[PDB]
């Protein structure tokens, strides 16, 4: 498996990961306090 | 036959080229310049150097000044919150003066400061014309591009300035804003009739789409004879090759017509300058002239009285 | 008939179809068999145009007006009084356009040049096509295609910018005016540097590549080049017509027709790092 | 001109540019008549009057050059007008069938112009292209492919020769020929890079214009560190001609 | 050895990077975990 | 784990972190600042 | 080698910033125990 | 202080200062003509 | 007094002060016409 | 130095500068004082 | 010491203190936009 | 640095010294008569 | 703290000190002009 | 030897830098104090 | 490393000393003139 970084630049691949990772971190995080169950800090709406 | 000329494959470089040396009554240049490898791709790879005089540094401050007073003005409109300046920028604006003051000078929280901010956003404006002049009469050359820059000013100063003097209001002009001028924008083709039925407004949009047509015709037909190095288009009129002679080939077989190295871009140059003069003309009419528009076409036939 | 250079390439050979029976010159124009079906589709789409036009009340050029089918035929075939000749009309300019491009092909082809030209031409067939099949088609019915008229497709426009609440806050739409501007400003620009560099000032020698690139170096600091110029042009000239037919797939298909577009970035608002 | 009557400024101010656009639509279809004028007469015509159109061609123009010489146009004498062809048919508008060899004779698609035998010379009187071992100070950009030591193939995948050297541009600085030493007779040509795909087979330089073996048949520059305007154009011509005569 | 790297070089950096991808992945898994703990998801069809 | 520095320049890899870290933090200090519950300032609303 | 470090600028390089790394954290950890003192979060799904 | 002389032009500086106090003095006066205290053509704006 | 010419170059100096003083007397000439009080033409506004 | 003139250049040209400007300042102190004499300007905090 | 071995102290300079400013800036402007903090006109309604 | 020498340089600060001063003298005497004309800085009920 | 001299060219540092300085002061006297209490011309808003 | 400074010149560098850093920190504490005796902040979740 | 020596850059940076000291004093009395005209930082239910 280790051949991928004969195949791929790893200083350039790691930092499309690290972008990768963490945009759907923030995207997951936005949508779970936009709802009503899952916000933790004003909690649910009535 | 197979690769197409949109990407370059492989890129020489050499030493910066500091320029072609100016005709004297000048500043020197900077000096400061680099490569960029993703502008190379499609273009040049060199950046800068630049040359910076008297006229671009006024025509930076005061532009800098205009913009400072509207977005001085944009935090004071929001209580200088940072936070819901982000959340809603686009939906502020610097608005104009209002319609009870003619055109003296308002109150700064009636129109003084955008009255300020559009008088020096003038004065830049018309400092960066000077300087494209002056650039270009530095080496030698016409002075094709300043007039042509000449015609967008024109329109925002028809836009800005004039139909309001004719109008004897500074409330007819534009907000400083990105949805509130659209919003104008709107707003002014509902208040005078239909735009739709202004014919200079019709004449500056058939320039506006045969300017985009012309230009995709001459970049596809130049990419096209690109192999038999027409991309030179200066030593192909000084000296007429076959690239020349096949692209003209290429539209007199197909349409009837064809035109020189020079004359199409004569035909780029005008079909470019006449969008915004016929817009010119066609806001300064606005108004001052004509107040509904659909009317005027009804009078003249160009719609049924509906 | 033929320029003073233009001997040497009217060579036979480079066709698609019909082998050296089409292969020969009107004139100026090339023929080909393309050419031959463009002239007729052009002539029948005319020819029904005018037969319309006489069934009318005027012969008035700004009020001519070919009118779409009514929306209670769906997507059939309407009645050739009552909205078929609309149908035919479509039918024929769409036939007149493809042979149109491909006749530019054959061209191309014969003189031995790449095939950007006729490549460029079907993205504006592609943006007449959504207009008057695509969106129709995912709508429901021919009735949502213009009329062709010079004054009565303005007013379709006008129509179908205002079911949208205000069509400005369309994000695709605002994308393809700045592209349209943009190619209006490099358009206006290369014309007049060619043009200053080919005319000079009084007594002065022809410039070269040199001082164009220099003389936007001096004013903006940077230079795309010659080839960089024309390469702009056309992505920018088919980004604007790309975004255009986008702005209109997205407008009924996708949003719905009583809705507005100023309420759709409200999403931006709405972000939790400001809402509340 | 009075509130009240048909006649008002803004129709008035339209027929005025109606006028303006007339004349400038003539201006320009004017300046568009300064090369290929006047027309040569097709098949069952009279010669003894000159076809011009219209939009009559007008006056010669003189442009000043930078030595201090001058160029007049139209370029008449880039015209060639007597070629190898002969007529496929006696009516008019037929087209012409090579008599000899397209690839040799300049007929067709590889069709060049009779340019001047001099080369380009920039703004320093020194050719610009030029050969990469001859500009001091340029190189090949090491993150893109480097086409030196590559060979090059045919429209049939018979390998021609091989890539020696790149002719760049100079004041313009770009890639704008490869030279080719041919496989058995270490002779050498020149190729334009827009009728090359660099790096198409991994190791290889793909030319579907021609075949593999044809590329003995390239014109050759007279000294090996500079080519003229006429060479260009007939190097480029006899990469055109096998877009329709390679078979 | 396209990247410009070579095998050993390639095997380095591939140690590190599993070791590291692994650690993320527990931690991701106690974080669900918790998660659970608190309020869980995947309600029923008549709802919570 | 220092072989990482064989490989990504610290001159550009601090300063990438740096902006990154910065960010965040404003972006959550404005995130607890909108609601009411966490407003340190104002205090609670309604 | 690439990054145009030698071994031992690299590895006093790690040492220090891990040092660092482990303050910041550590200074994180302090200021979310206060912080949690004055507001707590992660309600229940009636509420606070 | 006649020493400055040597770090700055006297040209640019003093091109430059001219410039700056012109942008100044302009700005004042429109601010000034704005208000209705300060308006010394029209005088205070009638009273509403 | 004359020693300033050593610095500025005349010809510039003649061009920009007669571009700035007729663009200061038309300014002037234009914010005097829009008042009432002292407009020449047609006189104040009732 | 700096503009390349002959120090005498300069006072021929200062003495020319000199005439001229100050016939503009007599020909403008003039018109302000027919303007004054016209319409006087400065009201008092109450109007004219 | 530190290592300034690294970091050219020129660049590292004048963008802390382009930072700082900035930063200030904001905070101040956020103290501003409250009605407990507003230290110009005061509490609000 | 500056391509100047020294004299040229301490007449030059001379002259524009004096300048100054005199711009700064003519300033004063100008916001004398302004405040004599109308006073700024009211008080916090208005004027 | 001389020293900062060898590092810094005073002629940019000097003009970059006193458009900043200039900004500065106009920022604050914009804020100020734009309130009730410390207006000094027209005095406080009714 | 990266930065172009020498090892000596680092020290010098840094001492400044370490004592302006501490003196603005001195100076923030100082303005921290005075505005929590003016306005403190941190309410209860009642309110003030 | 700029273009300055060791002496000249010290009568520098006492230049820009003894003016920045300078512009201190003026601010601060300008300071104190604006406190005596209009006090801030009031008092949580206002002034
Ligand atoms: C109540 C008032 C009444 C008034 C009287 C009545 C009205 C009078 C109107 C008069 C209008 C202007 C007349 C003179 C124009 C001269 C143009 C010229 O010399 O062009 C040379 C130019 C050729 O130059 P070249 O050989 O390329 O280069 C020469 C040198 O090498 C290079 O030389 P160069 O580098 O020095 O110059 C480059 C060249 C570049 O080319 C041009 O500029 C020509 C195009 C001009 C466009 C003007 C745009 C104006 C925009 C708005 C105004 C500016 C606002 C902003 C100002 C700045 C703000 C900061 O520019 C010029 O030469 C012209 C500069 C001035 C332009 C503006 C003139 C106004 O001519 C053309 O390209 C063709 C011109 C168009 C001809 C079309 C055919 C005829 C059209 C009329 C048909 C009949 C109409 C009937 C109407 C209805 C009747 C009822
Ligand atoms: C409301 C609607 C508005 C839009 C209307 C659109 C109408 C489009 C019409 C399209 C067809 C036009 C054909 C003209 C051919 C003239 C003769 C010729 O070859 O000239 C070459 C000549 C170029 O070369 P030259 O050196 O200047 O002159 C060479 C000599 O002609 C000598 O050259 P040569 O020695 O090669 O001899 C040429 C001769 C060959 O000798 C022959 O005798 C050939 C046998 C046929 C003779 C008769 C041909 C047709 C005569 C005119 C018919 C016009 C009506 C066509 C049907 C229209 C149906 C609607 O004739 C031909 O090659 C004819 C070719 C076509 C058949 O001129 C052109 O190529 C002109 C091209 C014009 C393209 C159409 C532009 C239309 C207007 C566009 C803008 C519209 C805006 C509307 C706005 C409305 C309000 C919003
Ligand atoms: C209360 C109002 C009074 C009045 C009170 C005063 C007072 C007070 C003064 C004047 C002064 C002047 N008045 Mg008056 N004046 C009045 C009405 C007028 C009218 C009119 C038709 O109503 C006109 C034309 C004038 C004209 C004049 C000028 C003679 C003079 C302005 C000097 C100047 O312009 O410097 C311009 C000098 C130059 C060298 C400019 C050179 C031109 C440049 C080089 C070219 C620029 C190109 C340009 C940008 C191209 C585009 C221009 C457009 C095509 C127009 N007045 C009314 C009656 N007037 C002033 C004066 O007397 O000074 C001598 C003065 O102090
Ligand atoms: C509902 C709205 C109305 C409508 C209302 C208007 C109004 C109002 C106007 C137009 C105008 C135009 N309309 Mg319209 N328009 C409508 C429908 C259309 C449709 C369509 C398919 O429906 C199209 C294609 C168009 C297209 C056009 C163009 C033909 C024309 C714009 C020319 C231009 O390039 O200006 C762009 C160029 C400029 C504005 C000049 C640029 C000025 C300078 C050069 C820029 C300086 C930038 C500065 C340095 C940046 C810093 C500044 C600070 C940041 C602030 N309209 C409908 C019917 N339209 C304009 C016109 O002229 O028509 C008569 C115009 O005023
Ligand atoms: C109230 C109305 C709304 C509005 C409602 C709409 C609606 C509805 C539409 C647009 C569309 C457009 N609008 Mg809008 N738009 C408004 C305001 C504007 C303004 C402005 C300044 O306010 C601008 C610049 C624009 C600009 C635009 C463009 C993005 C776009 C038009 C280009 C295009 O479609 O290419 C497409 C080009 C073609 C289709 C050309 C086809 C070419 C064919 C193949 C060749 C024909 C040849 C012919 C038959 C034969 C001739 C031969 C002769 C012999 C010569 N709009 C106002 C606010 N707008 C249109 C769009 O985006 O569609 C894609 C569209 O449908
Ligand atoms: C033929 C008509 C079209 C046209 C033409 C046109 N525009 C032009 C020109 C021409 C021929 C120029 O020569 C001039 C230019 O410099 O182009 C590169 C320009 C220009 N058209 C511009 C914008 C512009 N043009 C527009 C439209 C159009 N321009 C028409 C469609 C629009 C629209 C659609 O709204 C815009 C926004 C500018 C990029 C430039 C004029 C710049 C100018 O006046 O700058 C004033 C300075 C300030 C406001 C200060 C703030 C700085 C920036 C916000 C301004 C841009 C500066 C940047 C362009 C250069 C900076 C270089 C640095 C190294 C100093
Ligand atoms: C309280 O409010 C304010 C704001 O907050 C709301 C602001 O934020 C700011 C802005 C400041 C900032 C915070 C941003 C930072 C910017 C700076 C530090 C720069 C500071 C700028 C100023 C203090 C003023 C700037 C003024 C400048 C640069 C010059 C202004 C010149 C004019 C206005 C021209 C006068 C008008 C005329 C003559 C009309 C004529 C008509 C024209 C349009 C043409 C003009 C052409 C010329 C006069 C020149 C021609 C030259 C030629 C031909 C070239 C000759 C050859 C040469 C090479 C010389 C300020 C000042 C402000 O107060
Ligand atoms: C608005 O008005 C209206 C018209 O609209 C102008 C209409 O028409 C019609 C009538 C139309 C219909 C009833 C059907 C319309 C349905 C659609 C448009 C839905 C979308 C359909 C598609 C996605 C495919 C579109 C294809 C069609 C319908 C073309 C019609 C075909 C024929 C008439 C048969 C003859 C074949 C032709 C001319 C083209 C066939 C279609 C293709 C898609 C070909 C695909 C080509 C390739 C895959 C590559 C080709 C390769 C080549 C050329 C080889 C070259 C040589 C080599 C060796 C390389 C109505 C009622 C109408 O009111
Ligand atoms: C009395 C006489 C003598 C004076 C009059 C002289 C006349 C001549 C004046 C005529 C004026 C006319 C001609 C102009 C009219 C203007 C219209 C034509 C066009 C309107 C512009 C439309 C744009 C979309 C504006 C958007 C600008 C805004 C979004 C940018 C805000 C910047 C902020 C964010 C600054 C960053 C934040 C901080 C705080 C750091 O700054
Ligand atoms: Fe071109």
């Amino acid at each position: 498996m280790w051949r991928i970084w004969l195949l791929f630049d790893p200083r350039r691949a790691l930092v499309l990961l690290f972008v990768f990772l963490f945009g759907l971190a923030i995207i997951i995080h936005f949508i779970l306090l936009s709802t009503s169950r899952f916000n933790w800090l004003d909690g649910p709406r009535a | 036959a197979q690769y197409q000329n949109i990407f370059t494959q492989v890129q020489v470089e050499g030493p910066a080229y500091a320029g072609v040396p100016l005709r004297p009554g000048s500043s020197p240049r900077e000096t400061q310049t680099t490569f960029n490898y993703w502008l190379g791709k499609i273009g040049d790879a060199q950046v800068g150097p630049v040359y910076l005089g008297f006229t671009g540094v006024c025509s930076l401050l005061c532009g800098f000044v205009a913009i400072e007073i509207i977005g001085l003005n944009m935090l004071a409109s929001v209580d200088w919150s940072p936070i819901e300046f982000l959340r809603q920028f686009c939906w502020l604006a610097l608005e104009p003066p209002k319609p009870e003051y003619g055109l003296t000078i308002p109150p700064l929280k009636e129109g003084g400061w955008w009255l300020m901010a559009g008088f020096f956003l003038t004065v830049s404006i018309a400092l960066w014309w000077v300087r494209t002049y002056r650039r270009s009469r530095a080496l030698g050359m016409g002075t094709h591009v300043s007039w042509a820059f000449a015609s967008a000013i024109l329109l925002y100063l028809a836009l800005g300035f004039i139909q309001p003097l004719l109008m004897g209001s500074w409330s007819e002009a534009p907000p400083f804003g990105v949805f509130p001028h659209l919003d104008w924008t709107n707003n002014f083709s509902i208040k005078y009739g239909n735009l739709y039925y202004n014919p200079f407004h019709c004449l500056s949009i058939a320039f506006l789409y045969g300017s985009a047509l012309l230009f995709a015709m001459h970049g596809a037909t130049i990419l096209a004879v690109s192999r038999y190095g027409g991309e030179r288009e200066i030593e192909q009129m000084l000296d007429r090759g076959t690239a020349l002679e096949r692209a003209a080939l290429f539209w007199r077989w197909t349409m009837g017509f064809n035109a020189t190295a020079e004359s199409i871009h004569r035909w780029a140059w005008w079909f470019a300058v006449l969008c915004p003069l016929t817009g010119a003309i066609g806001i300064i009419l606005t108004g001052p002239v004509v107040d509904n528009w659909f009317d005027w076409g009804v009078k003249h036939g160009l719609a049924p009285p509906r | 008939a033929m320029l003073s250079f233009e001997k040497k390439y009217r060579v036979r050979g480079g066709t698609l179809i019909g082998g050296d029976l089409f292969d020969f010159w009107v004139g100026p124009f090339y023929v080909g068999i393309f050419g031959v079906m463009t002239v007729f589709f052009a002539l029948i789409g005319i020819a029904l145009i005018a037969w319309n036009t006489a069934l009318g009340p005027t012969w008035n050029l700004w009020q001519i007006s070919v009118n779409p089918p009514d929306a209670k035929y769906g997507l059939g075939f309407a009645p050739l009084a009552e909205g078929g000749i609309w149908q035919w009309v479509s039918i024929c300019a769409t036939g007149a356009f493809v042979t149109w491009a491909l006749r530019e092909v054959e061209i191309c082809r014969k003189l031995g040049i790449g095939f950007h030209v006729p490549f460029a031409f079907s993205f504006a067939i592609f943006a007449y096509v959504t207009l008057v099949v695509i969106r129709p088609v995912l709508m429901g019915s021919w009735s949502y295609g213009f009329p062709y008229g010079i004054f009565t497709h303005l007013d379709w426009v006008s129509n179908t910018g205002y079911s949208y609440g205000q069509f400005h806050y369309n994000p695709a739409h605002m994308i393809a005016i700045t592209f349209f501007f943009t190619t209006c400003l490099a358009l206006a620009l290369h014309g007049g540097l060619v043009l200053s560099a080919l005319n000079p000032d009084r007594g002065e020698p022809v410039k070269s590549p040199e001082h164009e690139n220099t003389v936007f170096r001096d004013l903006v600091g940077y230079s795309i080049g010659t080839i960089g110029i024309h390469r702009l042009g056309l992505f920018l000239a088919l980004s604007a017509v790309f975004f255009s037919a986008v702005c209109m797939i997205i407008s009924g298909p996708v949003l719905a027709e009583g809705g507005s577009w100023p309420d759709w970035w409200n999403w931006w608002r709405n972000l939790p790092i400001w809402n509340p | 001109m009075q509130p009240g009557a048909y006649l008002d400024l803004a129709q008035v101010t339209l027929y005025v540019f109606w006028i303006f656009f007339a004349g400038l639509l003539f201006y320009l279809r004017r300046e568009d008549k300064r090369e290929g004028y006047p027309l040569v007469a097709d098949a069952g015509s009279g010669t003894r009057l000159a076809k011009i159109g219209v939009p009559a061609p007008p006056d010669p123009k003189t442009y000043l050059l930078r030595g201090g010489a001058t160029k007049t146009v139209p370029s008449t004498s880039n015209d060639r007008p007597n070629v190898a062809l002969t007529p496929a048919a006696p009516w008019p508008g037929a087209p012409f069938v090579p008599t000899g060899n397209p690839f040799a004779d300049g007929v067709g698609p590889g069709s060049y112009a009779q340019r001047a035998d001099v080369p380009e010379l920039g703004l320093d009187n020194l050719p610009i292209i030029v050969p990469l071992r001859a500009a001091k100070g340029m190189f090949l950009d090491p993150r893109d492919p480097n086409p030196v030591g590559m060979p090059v193939v045919g429209c049939d995948g018979v390998v021609g020769g091989t890539v020696t050297e790149v002719w760049v541009d100079r004041a313009e600085v770009l890639a704008r020929y490869l030279e080719v030493e041919v496989a058995k007779s270490r002779k050498r040509v020149l190729l334009p890079v827009p009728f090359a795909l660099i790096n198409d087979p991994f190791g290889k330089v793909s030319v579907d214009a021609i075949r593999g073996d044809q590329f003995a048949g390239v014109p050759t520059t007279s000294k090996g560190d500079q080519v003229s305007k006429l060479e260009e154009d007939k190097i480029c011509a006899y990469y055109g001609a096998g877009t329709l005569y390679a078979t | 050895s396209i990247s410009g790297l070579s095998e050993a070089e390639a095997k380095e950096f591939h140690s590190i990077f599993v070791t590291s991808f692994f650690l993320f992945i527990v931690v991701a898994v106690v974080a669900h975990i918790l998660a659970w703990m608190w309020r869980p998801w995947l309600p029923k069809a008549t709802g919570y």
